[PDB]
């Protein structure tokens, strides 16, 4: 034969031929389903042999997804695997987990060889289990994400096994043999970035934060330690379990420092910041100088946080410790940085917070505060309120001075009600 | 450059070794000689002749372009070999940091170091010399957490009467808090 | 933290009252560490420098 379509043609022979023996009642059916490798028909014959008239073929579910299913290593070898896939002679199962056609592939051959693990945990589960989870286990040196990935899912597997003594130790060497090297050794990745996996299987290992104990007071640093840079996917769970086991400001210190240098800007940041004030409140005592020290130190200068805050926490817990002092000083200076986006909403809280305490010059330096900042709008829509308020309380020269100060702003557009409301108030 | 220009190259080697015997202390002839020795093969004829190069104690433009020409040829052991009677000449700071250049080469380790320890105890006793440290303090950056607490904050027993000047405290600050294991 | 309050603070009392005093603090405590903030040869002197456009804005937030 010269190329494909000659195996379509011996097929369709079969299946004129549909019985040719007494035997193996026309193998040639599956013969030609094994034809060539990939990528050329592979349809034709298995298409026949169920197309004899119809009953099942039974044999082209595996002879169709027994060729060459995952070019190389791919998703066609769950084709190979579908024929007769929970039974069919309790022999095809190693057909499926036949793949082999050596080539360059990532995590093809990890996944479908634990999946192949699944099928050996319905082939009598051990047995053949670890020679696989040992043969596949090693695969060059590190420098490969599937290989820590196929562990962790053996540790699953583990998981599945019910009693976890022995799934804690073989998860707790198994999880004990990273520590040693991890990656970075040959390949496209730059960087060996063991966070993510080691982090994994030692969160398999212990320290859960769900279900799972037997995690020792160390196991916590043997995480940080797994990441032995910085990690924060976790860094909430993370601070949260070395919580559980501690509830201490060492791990409070930890957290803020692995949340600083986890992630530039309040990322991890505003989470070590969360459990800055959470943990400032419920370890190192309420009203206490060192939170705020360390609060105001972390978050000082700071990017505007998610829309902004860079208040209501450090001067919010400054008003309510007790000294009235502070609390207006961090009213200014929560002042400087209150609308980075000049909104209206620190306006109105460093208005109504210079309202609620102090008094009248308090508002008045607000208001000449206020009318010095501008954007848009808010001069103007400030000078206005403060000017209404001043003028129903004070003298009319803060109203005609606020009005010449409200020409000199807010840009005429409509408008018109600014303009008949202060001559009624002049009038008035 | 004559005799050069010609296809007689055994005259113009007996010339060019009486030139460069003759003036030791310039320095055109042997680099044109050695320049035209690269438009020849790297026999270690020429590295009898770069030796000699060395031995007439030439400035850093000398020294530094033969080991460029080291490393433009691949070789690990030889010039490691004729790295050692560099430092103990010039004690300049551009020379102090680049002595640790295997571990921007070839990382070194133990030996890094042991070169590591040949930059900490050798001349800057009390003062540092304001920029040793700083490739140090980079390099281990570029390393994991192993030493880079001591040496900037830790060690500070040799300052210069501020141990930094206003242009790079809290750029050592950023530097030790955003690289690290970032625990909470 | 000490530094950047001294930072934050100084930086403050620059911006009221001019850089005229940046200059007077720097060269008033030029010897003494507590000040090498001011010198560009300090790692926070990039920090500082946006301090006193700040308070000057009238927006940053006074320590505490």
């Amino acid at each position: 034969v010269m190329t494909v379509r000659d195996f379509t043609q011996v097929f369709d022979s079969y299946a004129q031929f549909e019985e040719s023996m007494i035997a193996a009642k026309m193998e040639t059916a599956s013969e030609l389903g094994r034809e060539e490798e990939d990528d050329v028909d592979l349809e034709l014959r298995l298409a026949r042999f169920e197309q004899l008239i119809s009953r099942r073929p039974l044999l082209l579910n595996s002879v169709l997804l027994r060729q060459n299913p995952h070019h190389v290593h791919e998703w066609h070898k769950r084709v190979a695997l579908h024929q007769g896939r929970p039974r069919e002679i309790i022999n095809t199962y190693t057909e499926a987990v036949q793949t082999v056609d050596p080539f360059k592939a990532t995590g093809k051959p990890h996944t479908l060889w634990v999946a192949f693990a699944k099928f050996y945990e319905d082939n009598g589960q051990l047995d053949d289990a670890r020679v696989i989870l040992e043969k596949a286990t090693k695969v060059n040196f590190k420098q490969v994400d599937d290989l820590a990935s196929v562990w962790c899912q053996c540790g699953e597997l583990e998981l599945r096994h019910e009693n976890y003594d022995e799934a804690l130790r073989l998860l707790r060497k198994a999880t004990a043999l990273p520590a040693r090297r991890a990656e970075y050794f040959d390949g496209s990745e730059p960087v060996q970035n063991r966070v993510y996996k080691s982090l994994k299987v030692w969160s398999m290992l212990a320290d859960l934060e769900e279900s799972l104990g037997t995690f020792q007071s160390t196991k916590a640093v043997y995480d940080r330690i797994l990441d032995l840079r910085i990690a924060t996917p976790q860094i909430v769970i993370n601070y949260a379990m070395f919580l559980e086991e501690h509830k201490y400001f060492e791990e409070s210190f930890k957290a803020y420092e692995r949340g600083i240098s986890l992630f530039k800007w309040p990322n991890v940041s505003d989470i070590w910041s969360t459990y800055l004030t959470k943990f400032i409140a419920r370890y190192g005592g309420r009203k206490l100088e060192r939170a705020r020290d360390l609060f105001e130190q972390a978050l000082d200068g700071c990017p505007p946080k998610y829309a902004k805050t860079l208040y209501l926490l450090y001067a919010q817990l400054e008003e309510e410790w007790g000294l009235a002092r502070h609390a207006m000083a961090v009213y200014e200076r929560a002042t400087r940085a209150v609308e980075p986006a000049q909104q209206y909403d620190m306006f109105n809280i460093y208005i109504k917070r210079a309202a609620e305490i102090y008094g009248v010059t308090h508002t008045r330096g607000i208001y000449q505060k206020a009318i010095e900042v501008l954007s848009d709008e808010h001069a103007r829509e400030m000078c206005l309120r403060f000017a209404d308020m001043e003028c129903k309380l004070g003298e009319i020269d803060r109203a005609r001075a606020i009005y010449s100060f409200c020409s000199q702003i807010c840009d005429p557009r409509t408008t018109g009600a600014f303009w008949q409301t202060w001559k009624d108030f002049e009038v008035r | 450059e004559m005799e050069m220009k010609n296809r007689q190259v055994n005259h113009a080697r007996n010339i060019w070794d009486r030139a460069i015997t003759t003036l030791p202390r310039v320095n055109q002839f042997w680099y044109k000689y050695t320049y035209m020795e690269e438009m020849l093969g790297n026999v270690a004829g020429a590295r009898q002749v770069f030796e000699r190069w060395m031995e007439w104690q030439p400035e850093e433009q000398a020294w530094h372009s033969y080991i460029n020409f080291e490393l433009r040829y691949k070789e690990v052991d030889r010039a490691r070999t004729i790295y050692e009677r560099f430092v103990l000449v010039h004690p300049d700071v551009k020379n102090w940091i680049k002595y640790a250049r295997f571990e921007e080469k070839h990382a070194y380790f133990a030996h890094a170091r042991k070169v590591y320890e040949r930059a900490v105890e050798f001349f800057g006793d009390e003062h540092m010399d304001e920029h040793l440290y700083v490739a140090f303090a980079k390099f281990e950056e570029n390393q994991k957490e192993f030493e880079r607490v001591r040496v900037i904050y830790k060690y500070a027993l040799d300052r210069i009467s501020k141990q930094d000047a206003q242009e790079l405290f809290k750029n050592y600050t950023i530097f030790e808090k955003k690289f690290g294991d970032r625990r909470g | 933290p000490e530094v950047r309050n001294i930072v934050d603070k100084t930086a403050s009392f620059v911006a009221r009252n001019g850089p005229e005093f940046e200059a007077r603090i720097r060269q008033n405590e030029i010897n003494n560490p507590k000040f090498n903030f001011l010198n560009p040869n300090d790692p926070y002197h990039a920090y500082y420098r946006h301090k006193v456009s700040e308070f000057k804005e009238g927006k940053a937030q006074e320590p505490s």
